[PDB]
């Protein structure tokens, strides 16, 4: 997904969006710390690459 | 082996040896470098995907 995401990563040549990046847990399914982090992050528009 | 290739986890061979350096070590090196530089602006310059 990073290979097919880097286009959107460099795409703010055209636009001024703010954009961060995080990873799912690579082996575990306890993403609940990350979700706690994004709850602290006060964001409302999140990209999801997954099965 | 000498160069690098991506290797997944379910990818489960046994018989291999490489000498390419691990990327996370390299990014850690650049991390402590720019932390020795203490910057707030950055700019990614690169050729391709990898």
């Amino acid at each position: 997904g990073l290979i097919r995401l880097q286009e959107l990563i460099m795409a703010p040549s055209r636009y001024n969006i703010r954009l961060k990046i995080r990873q799912l847990p690579i082996d575990s399914d306890d993403s609940r710390p990350l979700l706690k982090e994004m709850k602290r992050g006060r964001e409302f528009r999140i990209i999801f690459d997954c099965s | 082996q000498l160069r690098w290739k991506h290797h997944p986890l379910d990818n489960k061979d046994t018989f291999y040896v490489n000498l390419y350096p691990d990327y996370a070590s390299l990014s850690h090196a650049i991390l402590d470098l720019v932390q020795s530089l203490k910057w707030r602006s950055a700019t990614v310059v690169y050729d391709d995907s990898t």
